[PDB]
């Protein structure tokens, strides 16, 4: 029986704050019991206020962003201006649903600024159904950061804390220690980290290296 | 293609300072058999780019005469645009990942390299549309002994001398020949830099059998 | 009388009577002038103003990130055409991974324009098009015509009274390769304010220009954006 | 290629249909045809063609063709045309019956058929059928009828009609010789031998010249009939 | 891709115009002639034939359909060709459908569907033929012409082609109902003898019969023998 | 007239529009081919309508695959079509039989693809001919010239265009059968600045190919050094 | 079923045996399965007999098309090329293989292989369930430059052995030499195959 | 197939088809309708008297829904079609909304159909215009007339086929809400209109009546012949 | 005879050349672009008394922020206006977003020239659309008001009248309108010149008018409104 999926791993994260969004994905390329690359970050530089995160199947991964930029070119023809961040996620959403049938096996995440300058984070699933988050994890390791950015994020099961808004530095920091909190555990986790800032002024990169074992 | 009919073994692809070298022994099976033991699994696609391919043949054979085609198409305008490996690579991509949906997926494991502009591009495509760069790859059980060898020894050394690179590819198919059942003591080794395509085959791989003497 | 009702019907000269007269359609388009430098493939247009109230319709049309057109004629062919331009951009950049080279761009529409200028009951595309677009041989500007045929010069003036916008062109084409940004598209407006009437003048309004070069994505500059460029103009 | 379009389905200057009429002027040409509705059955008598040479006669009638169970039609002009007609009246009525297991009225089937003939008329370029139809069948809603169509795809149910030639004298001594719900099926056949005899130019009629099936019902079930020679030299002599 | 409209437009007077033309054409055609007898049917037609070059046993007008249906015609070849093929396929799809030889009047009626089927297409012209299909079943002869409007006619006896009204008047007073098959050759082929123009051989008159033995083309030995005692 | 469409014979019985259409290839300009002992090669007589065109616009030398070459002349958009035609011919039969196609079988193709054309009232004939060339071990040197009405006749020296009488009384002067392409490149040089009326459509531009045994079967157009080297020779010999 | 082809100097020898079996009880116990492609072009069958038999047959009628339209004797390489798109288009309803090998001018002899739509040339190509058997005596006794006797004999020889362990093979084995004279038709009867050892 | 394009501009910007098939409506046999306060009666003119004839299977006021008549004029077979179009499409819309259908919705269907036979290959325009009258389900009088160029709308009362200039001429004049106050005011207006142009005070035209929430009522011709005497 | 797609000895195709003269028959309409919004205000041309005035509706919603007058051959602009409505629903659907008046007209404009006579794979469109639309609406680029005509060129206007007099009443427009200027003042002003064009005597009854505000929906302004417009004549 041939089998048309493979999970290739790699956890992928974003962050939304006040001003900006964090994305970040593990490169590790798993497949079975191996690796691959040691380099293949999961973020996609889709235009000059979005990155969208691909994890999963990886070709799925490729066909899935070559289509969305594709598409924000046919929109910037017709339409003469860039998608939002609401236009690519609702796009998003039709593209990833339009294979109902055939899944495109692609936790995507797609992180940006919308036209308020503010955060927004639109996690998604293989087959559609979006939503707007202020944070979120996918992928391999979703389950182990999630609760985490829920704690030191979403301040749940705290008393007598100040809901403090979230800066850019902490946001940093919160990634690359729960980063290294699943790549102790995560089997699928590591290698490398590929931290891409949001802002009004561009889009910053950072990467961090991880467990290689 | 469903199922294989004729397969190969494991490639090797290792990059160097100025060029790509990958190697690919010349057995064509068929089950456990070595039915056809000098057939190659190297393409020459143009002075820039050489191509490999595991598991079924026929269909590499399919990606020849298509491929192929598509160069002589494009050389036909003498217009001074050639497909670069990163062009070819993706073609392949899309092609593979296509056939994929559909369901009826081109059974190979392909493995592109190629060396335009002085960049040695190193590419992997498999069944399912999996693709990436990497300084060395290795298809098949290739990615299980050879590959721990060449991640080892790139880990000591990222940027290798052409001879050096060689001896890798050698070295890795010696472990190969010991190791993998499907192997078979006639490789080839493709060697892709500023001069173009050259390869060299069929060679062959000492083995040393000491330990047999060992067991008592 | 009986020989120019259809395209597919040969003259006793041996001429197709429907495709000159398409060629007439962007002979009467408001002037369009490109041309090239060493690194730059610059467009000027025009814009026609139907009413004094209404505004310029808009001449030129990004096609990708490295390649413009500037139509001259029929504006809801060039629309059309514009469509299968960029179809085949995306294609391109899907597939093969990397931009268009440009030639084999106007190559394609080449062979699209061609079809019905043979085929019976179709009409030849009255669209004339310039296409600027820099790749890895340099800056292009490829001229197209009703009779499917494509030009690759090294500046080319189309539209109504281009012909003065050419005879200034060879006046001083030989200077265009060594051209900067600037003093080319100074070279581009005289030439294009070459076709016009005399007592009317170029302005921020009637007047585009879209450059495109190697360390430049193609861009299109509107009515305040020929600002930076359009002055002095002697 | 336009120089040879003839423009089938245009209008004139004047809004008339010119393939339309010019097909009316065809069935103008044919042979009369008429058939009479009565109360105790229905009657058709049309001017045969095929008159007299070295003809076999193998069929049972000329212009008389039938259609399912309970109808029957007659044709004018176009003899070709007025087949495909006809073999598109026997799919329909057939078609209907499979559908829904009972015969199909007459006024269903000239509908279904006339739209056929309405649909050519309007586009596809196609020549218009040059074939008038007169029909008779009976159906357990409305009972023995008549249905005249022509080639524009107009039709009407009638008590007694002519279409071809001299039609308008036929209808003419329809206007002065019918006795409407009280003419019987003799008396039916009697003044369709009147019109026949009145119009046919040539000159004596015979028995050769004309043909005539009758319809009625019998016993739950209706029985479609063409005359014999005899009671048709019978019904001229009767009317000499 | 080809024209769609039809090409047969009724004249302003009604009368379509094609089809009086074509039937100029047939009128035009070599003479053919068929006379039914009690127990079969005849068919003999005209051989207009040029230079003695021609192998004239090359081909025939007289084609079977099947084993007991003929065809002669009257105008085009080739046309007439057309028409053959059309029928020994009908003739095919039917006895494979109902497993029985095809009755001649069922295959009168799709051969001539088939013929006015392009009195009313796009872009064709009507044929230029008019046939006679000879038939026997049921124990019983069948004599039908279809002409290019389509319309088939049963017939005692009949003559078409070149001067066929001449040909119709002299089977008018030399047809009898009880006419033997071989007197009926003998009455054919005196018609035909009457306005051939060129001494008719045993090579330039086709002879076909249909009885209850079936049909097939008697051969130039025979038809010599009825070309003698004429 | 009767002239309104190829499906139509005069009563003389001449397909107006294929006659037509030749007489749109010999207004074009004229282009020439030579067909020697190891090898073809090509010349056009390809003139620059003006100065703003770049050097190489409008060429006339087509590659349908890379042991075929192809010269054309008349409508030339025409003559494009017919290289994606053969084109395609070329890749279908590579793709079906796995080597070189034949010239000879090309030409069978092309030639019954434009008479394809000359048949319908819906389509027009190409306005347009053409020459190709062909070299191999097997075959040799091969050059057939395609017309509008879809002929195609192997030559051993041919020329199409409007000045394609002189341009034959230019060819009869050669024993081409007996020299090699290195000096057939010259001749032809010197055909094209002959035939070519210079006060009448000044400014041509000279563009060559061969495809032979130097070019080991490979058909590339003319080294420049080699084209300027003719070009001065065949201009010295105008004198 | 086990078709064997060489090749030599002047040309080729294709043995092949001679039975077509039903599961365990034979339905032909005698079956050419050399059928020509052209006149110097054999294709020795295996497989699915009929699917064998219909690719046979339209890569001949496409290798007589291309055969009259160039007006000159097909190349082998052009009949496998044939056949390999044949057996390559349709694999997953084919269980075919095809041995094709023949003569031709520019050339000679060739025997090429095209076992699940591949196209590969090769000295000996054997094939066939029975060719699982042999492997072993055609690596032993295969020296290149064979004389025709030599390749006749020792693919009788070859095919001989097969026959004797294979169940899916036995009955006369068929042998053909093409070269430049013309095809040379030879049958080996069951009493003159050369006996080995029998234990 | 046939695509030709029959219906092209001619050198002043106007449809010679259009006019043309308007031609046709022009010969037809004259229609006219009403719009009441709780009744909309619609007539047609004599159309073929023709003591032969049958009165049922010649008439020009076909149902197309409970709710929704329509009369017309010109070439009737073409009427046929556009009828039955509307009669599908009528069902079609009460399987996938449940809801009948608002006079609204059916006439700017047949518009809709009427103006894509004026605009596509190889077919001409219709030769009807339609007087579609009908109540919405909140009950209110409907009366909408489209032409062969497929411009369509609300009427008080129009009237439509030949002599419809001095038809309309009437309704003009004589449409006051005095005249619609009741039911017999409303026909013996309608009656008292086609008078005008009817061929002697008839039968010599017959005609329809709907009223709210009850199908449509028809009229044999000694009601009719009433009124006859009542306005003669 | 000749073909749709001919060209003339001048190089426009014949039929967009009648067609764009059928438009010169229409009733006039007029609307101008103000940087408050843009109204919309057009001729019904009542033909009878028994017309119901309701029913000529040249001014019609494409969605919440664009109006669509048009002129011409009313029944031939059904197809643009449906066209429309799809499109932007389809967009709202998609992309989650209100939809351009650019790329609107720019849709609907890729209709025009979209007609032949051999290609017809379909029944297609047999003639070049009679009507001359103007599309009204705000975005997030503000007040445009885009002309568009039968030979498909969609171009942004200030303000432009269409239709029977469209001529006179455009030098009106030239002649009153001025960047500065206030929305009602738009309203008095297109109304002034309909005025002037119209043969009938002016109502609130053979017009309708529609505007549409940055904060405002499409809206057509009723008989009392209109009225009330009209006091001021």
């Amino acid at each position: 029986r041939f089998s048309p999926y493979v999970f290739n791993g790699g956890t992928i994260l974003a962050i939304a704050g006040e001003d900006f969004a964090i994305v970040a994905s593990d490169t590790r390329l798993s497949e079975g019991f191996s690796i691959h690359t040691r380099d293949s970050p999961k973020c996609y530089k889709l235009t000059d206020k979005t990155v969208i995160g691909c994890s999963g199947f990886h070709g799925d991964c490729l066909t899935l962003t070559k289509i969305i930029e594709a598409r924000l070119k046919m929109y910037k023809h017709s339409n003469n201006k860039a998608m939002t961040t609401g236009a690519i996620a609702a796009m998003l959403s039709t593209i990833l649903y339009s294979r109902r049938f055939f899944p495109y096996y692609v936790y995507n995440i797609i992180g940006g600024l919308d036209e308020e300058g503010k955060g927004a984070v639109y996690s998604f699933d293989p087959v559609g159904s979006y939503q707007r988050d202020s944070f979120k994890a996918g992928g391999s390791a979703s389950a182990m950061l999630q609760p985490l950015l829920d704690n030191q994020v979403g301040f749940k099961n705290m008393q007598n804390v100040e809901h403090v808004p979230l800066s850019l530095d902490r946001a940093m920091r919160l990634v690359k220690d729960v980063f290294i909190s699943a790549a102790e555990r995560d089997v699928y986790t590591g290698d490398a980290l590929r931290i891409c800032i949001v802002t009004k002024e561009g889009i910053r990169e950072e990467t961090v290296s991880l467990r290689k074992d | 293609t469903q199922n294989p009919m004729v397969t190969g073994t494991s490639v090797l692809g290792v990059k160097f300072e100025g060029g790509v070298v990958i190697a690919a022994d010349m057995l064509g099976s068929y089950g456990s058999l070595a039915r056809f033991r000098n057939i190659s699994r190297i393409m020459r696609v143009n002075n820039s780019t050489m191509l490999g391919a595991s598991g079924d043949y026929a269909d590499f054979q399919y990606l020849k005469q298509v491929l192929g085609q598509m160069v002589i198409d494009e050389e036909l305008l003498g217009d001074g645009h050639s497909y670069s490996p990163r062009a070819i690579h993706s073609w392949l991509t899309r092609a593979m990942y296509s056939r994929r949906s559909k369901m009826n997926p081109l059974w190979n494991t392909m493995v592109i390299g190629g060396y335009a502009d002085g960049e040695s591009f190193l590419g992997y495509v498999d069944m399912l549309g999996v693709a990436y760069e990497a300084p060395s790859l290795a298809t098949g059980y290739g990615a299980y002994l050879a590959q721990p060898l060449l991640r080892e020894v790139l880990e000591k050394q990222p940027v290798l001398s052409q001879t050096e690179a060689r001896d890798l590819v050698e070295r890795c198919m010696r472990v190969l020949y010991y190791r993998d059942a499907r192997s078979y003591n006639r490789f080839q080794i493709a060697t892709v830099t500023e001069k173009g395509v050259e390869i060299e085959g069929p060679l062959s791989t000492e083995t040393n059998w000491d330990i047999a003497h060992m067991i008592s | 009388n009986q020989y120019d009702n259809d395209v597919t019907v040969w003259s006793p000269q041996g001429r197709i009577h429907q495709i000159e007269y398409a060629m007439e359609a962007v002979k009467q388009g408001s002037a369009t002038v490109g041309l090239k430098s060493k690194t730059h493939a610059v467009l000027v247009a025009l814009k026609r103003a139907q009413s004094e109230l209404a505004a310029h319709q808009k001449k030129i049309l990004h096609v990708d990130n490295h390649i413009g057109i500037s139509i001259a004629g029929l504006t809801a062919d060039a629309r059309l055409l514009c469509n299968f331009m960029r179809q085949e951009c995306l294609d391109s950049r899907f597939v093969f991974d990397r931009p268009l080279p440009v030639s084999r761009l106007v190559s394609l529409i080449g062979s699209k324009t061609q079809i019905p200028t043979q085929r019976y009951g179709r009409r030849p595309y009255g669209v004339g098009l310039l296409i600027a677009g820099y790749d890895d041989m340099g800056p292009h500007i490829f001229q197209t015509c009703p009779s499917a045929n494509y030009f690759d010069c090294r500046a080319m003036s189309i539209g109504a009274r281009s012909q003065s916008a050419r005879t200034y062109l060879e006046r001083h084409m030989s200077e265009f390769m060594e051209c900067n940004l600037n003093e080319l598209v100074k070279h581009g407006l005289r030439a294009l304010r070459e076709t016009l009437p005399a007592e009317q003048d170029l302005t921020t309004k009637n007047v585009s220009i879209g450059i495109v070069g190697k360390d430049l994505e193609f861009t299109i500059y509107d009515d305040d954006d020929v600002s930076p460029f359009l002055e002095g103009l002697e | 290629s336009r120089r040879y379009d003839s423009r089938t389905t245009i209008f004139s200057p004047e809004g008339r249909l010119y393939q339309v009429e010019y097909a009316m002027e065809a069935i103008g040409h044919a042979g009369t045809c008429l058939g009479i509705l009565a109360n105790d059955g229905v009657l058709l008598a049309a001017e045969r063609r095929n008159i007299h040479k070295l003809l076999d006669e193998v069929f049972f009638s000329e212009k008389i063709y039938k259609l399912n169970e309970d109808m029957a039609c007659s044709v004018a002009g176009i003899t070709s045309d007025a087949n495909v007609l006809t073999n598109e009246l026997r799919l329909i009525a057939q078609r209907y019956l499979l559908q829904y297991q009972e015969p199909i009225p007459c006024e269903q089937l000239v509908t279904a058929l006339c739209d056929i003939k309405q649909a050519y008329t309007q586009f596809g370029g196609k020549r218009p059928f040059g074939v008038s139809l007169l029909y008779i069948g009976w159906d357990k809603h409305y009972g023995f009828q008549l249905y005249q169509s022509d080639p524009s795809g107009n039709y009407g149910g009638w008590k007694a009609t002519c279409i071809g030639n001299n039609s308008a004298a036929a209808v003419s001594m329809l206007k002065q010789d019918y006795k409407e719900g009280e003419m019987t099926l003799k008396s039916a056949l009697a003044l369709a031998i009147k019109v026949l005899n009145k119009t046919m130019d040539v000159s004596k009629l015979s028995a050769e010249k004309v043909e005539i099936a009758t319809l009625t019902r019998e016993n739950g079930k209706t029985v479609i009939r063409v005359l014999k020679q005899k009671e048709v030299e019978q019904l001229i002599k009767k009317h000499e | 891709r080809g024209y769609s409209f039809s090409l047969t437009t009724f004249s302003p007077s009604g009368k379509l115009v094609q089809i009086e033309y074509a039937l100029a054409a047939v009128a035009g055609g070599a003479p053919s002639v068929g006379i039914k007898a009690a127990n079969g049917v005849v068919l003999a037609t005209e051989k207009k034939q040029k230079s003695i070059l021609y192998d004239e046993r090359s081909v025939h007008k007289v084609e079977p359909i099947t084993k007991h249906i003929g065809l002669v015609y009257s105008g085009m070849g080739p046309d007439y060709r057309v028409l053959v093929h059309r029928a020994r396929k009908l003739a095919q799809q039917y006895y494979l459908v109902y497993q029985e030889p095809i009755p001649t009047a069922q295959l009168v009626q799709r051969v001539a569907s088939v013929m006015q089927e392009y009195t009313q297409s796009g872009g064709v012209r009507p044929f230029g033929v008019s046939l006679l299909i000879c038939g026997w079943n049921e124990g019983r002869p069948y004599l039908f012409q279809s002409d290019p409007s389509g319309a088939y006619f049963a017939w005692k006896a009949t003559a078409m082609g070149k001067n066929y009204v001449n040909g119709k008047t002299f089977l008018e007073k030399r047809y009898n109902e009880d006419l033997e098959l071989e007197d009926a050759i003998h009455t054919a082929i005196l018609t035909l003898k009457e306005s051939f123009e060129g001494q008719m051989t045993e090579d330039n008159i086709e002879v076909g019969i249909c009885n209850e033995a079936g049909f097939r083309r008697l051969t130039p030995t025979e038809v010599k023998d009825y070309l003698a005692a004429i | 007239g009767y002239d309104l469409s190829a499906s139509t014979f005069s009563p003389d019985g001449r397909v107006f529009q294929v006659e037509y259409a030749m007489k749109a290839v010999e207004n074009s300009s004229t282009a020439i081919g030579i067909r020697c002992k190891d090898g073809v090669v090509f010349g056009v007589e390809k003139l620059v309508l003006s100065k703003l065109y770049e050097e190489g616009s409008n060429k006339r030398l087509f590659n349908v695959d890379r042991h075929v070459g192809m010269a054309v002349a008349g409508l030339l958009a025409d003559a494009r079509s017919l290289a994606d035609i053969a084109r395609e011919e070329a890749s279908n039969f590579r793709s079906n039989f796995g080597y070189n196609i034949p010239l000879k079988h090309l030409a069978d193709r092309v030639a019954m693809y434009v008479h394809a054309y000359t048949l319908y009232s819906a389509v027009r004939p190409f306005g347009c001919s053409f020459m190709l060339g062909s070299y191999s071990v097997n075959d040799g040197a091969q050059l057939y010239m395609i017309d509008p009405s879809g002929v195609s006749y192997g030559y051993w020296g041919c020329a199409i265009g409007k000045a394609r009488q002189a341009a034959k009384t230019e060819i009869e002067k050669l024993q081409m059968k007996e020299m090699t392409c290195r000096d057939i490149v010259k001749e032809v040089a010197k055909i094209i600045y002959i035939v070519h009326d210079e006060v009448k459509d000044k400014a041509f531009e000279l563009e060559l190919s061969w495809v032979g045994e130097l070019t080991n079967g490979r058909h590339e157009i003319v080294p420049k050094d080699i084209r300027e080297e003719a070009e001065k020779y065949a201009k010295e010999s105008l004198k | 079923t086990t078709i064997m082809a060489v090749e030599f100097d002047g040309g080729v020898v294709m043995g092949s045996d001679s039975r077509v079996s039903a599961g365990e009880a034979v339905v032909n116990r005698v079956f050419d399965k050399l059928s020509p492609l052209h006149e110097r072009i054999y294709c020795a069958l295996s497989g699915s007999a009929a699917d064998a038999q219909a690719v046979a047959d339209m890569a001949a009628y496409q290798l007589e098309l291309h055969g009259i339209e160039l007006e000159e004797p097909p190349l082998v390489l052009a009949a496998a090329n044939v056949v390999r798109n044949i057996s390559y288009k349709y694999r997953e309803d084919l269980s075919a293989h095809l041995m094709v090998a023949g003569w031709d001018q520019r050339e000679g002899g060739q025997v090429y292989g095209t076992l699940g739509g591949m196209l590969t040339r090769q000295p000996f190509a054997i094939g066939g369930s029975g060719s699982t058997f042999i492997y072993g005596y055609v690596d032993a006794a295969y020296k290149p430059g064979m004389s025709p006797e030599e390749c006749r004999r020792f693919t009788t020889d070859a095919i001989a052995l097969a026959m004797s362990r294979d169940g899916s093979s036995g009955g006369v084995i068929y042998l053909v030499t093409i070269t430049a004279a013309g095809v040379d038709h030879r049958v080996i009867l069951g009493n003159e195959l050369p006996k080995f050892y029998d234990e | 197939s046939y695509d030709r394009a029959i219906t092209v501009f001619s050198p002043d910007g106007h449809l010679f088809q259009v006019e043309y098939a308007q031609e046709a409506v022009k010969k037809g046999s004259t229609a006219v309708g009403v719009r009441g306060r709780d009744i909309v009666v619609l007539g047609v003119e004599k159309k073929s008297v023709a003591k032969l004839q049958d009165e049922r299977t010649v008439r020009k006021i076909c149902a197309l829904d409970d709710n929704v008549c329509m009369a017309f004029a010109g070439l009737t077979a073409d009427a046929r079609i556009v009828i039955n179009r509307a009669r599908v499409e009528c069902q079609s819309h009460r399987l996938t909304v449940e809801d009948p259908v608002t006079v609204e919705y059916i006439t700017r269907y047949i518009a809709s159909l009427k103006q894509r036979y004026t605009q596509s290959n190889g077919r001409r325009p219709f030769g009807i215009s339609a007087l579609i009258v009908g109540f919405d389900f909140d009950g209110t009088p409907r009366l909408y007339q489209t032409d062969p160029s497929g411009t369509y709308h609300a009427w008080k009362a129009n009237a439509i086929g030949r002599g419809a200039k001095s038809v309309r001429e009437f309704l003009e004049k004589n449409y006051t809400d005095e005249a619609i106050e009741t039911d017999d005011l409303t026909i013996k207006l309608v009656i008292k209109a086609l008078l005008e142009v009817v061929q002697s005070g008839g039968k010599n035209i017959e005609l329809a009546v709907m009223r709210r929430d009850q199908s449509l009522k028809i009229l044999n011709p000694e009601e009719i012949e009433k009124y006859v005497a009542e306005i003669e | 005879d000749r073909g749709v797609n001919t060209f003339s000895p001048e190089g426009r195709l014949f039929q967009v050349e009648y067609a764009i003269e059928a438009i010169k028959l229409g009733s006039t309409a007029i609307g101008i672009q103000t940087s408050e919004g843009v109204c919309l205000a057009v001729e019904k041309r009542i033909t009878s008394p028994l017309m119901e005035p309701s029913s000529i509706e040249k001014i019609v919603e494409i969605d919440a922020h664009i109006g669509c007058a048009m002129s011409g051959l009313i029944a031939d602009a059904k197809t643009l206006i449906d066209k429309a409505r799809v499109e932007t629903q389809n967009h709202w659907f998609t992309y989650n977003e209100t939809m351009t008046v650019e790329s609107v007209t720019q849709a609907v404009s890729n209709l025009a020239l979209q007609f032949g006579e051999e290609d017809a794979d379909p029944g297609a469109m047999s003639r070049p659309f009679g009507v001359a639309l103007l599309f009204g609406g705000v975005d997030e680029k503000g007040p445009q008001l885009f002309h568009m005509d039968p030979s498909g060129t969609f171009v942004q206007c200030d303000a432009r009248a269409i239709g029977s007099a469209s001529e006179g009443a455009q030098s009106s427009l030239q002649e009153v309108y001025h960047k500065s200027m206030t929305l009602k003042e738009a309203i008095k002003s297109s109304l002034i010149i309909l005025k002037q064009v119209m043969e009938e005597k002016l109502n609130a009854t053979n017009i309708e008018l529609a505007t549409v505000q940055p904060g405002q929906n499409f809206h057509m302004f009723t008989k009392e409104e209109l009225e009330e417009v009209i006091k001021d004549i």
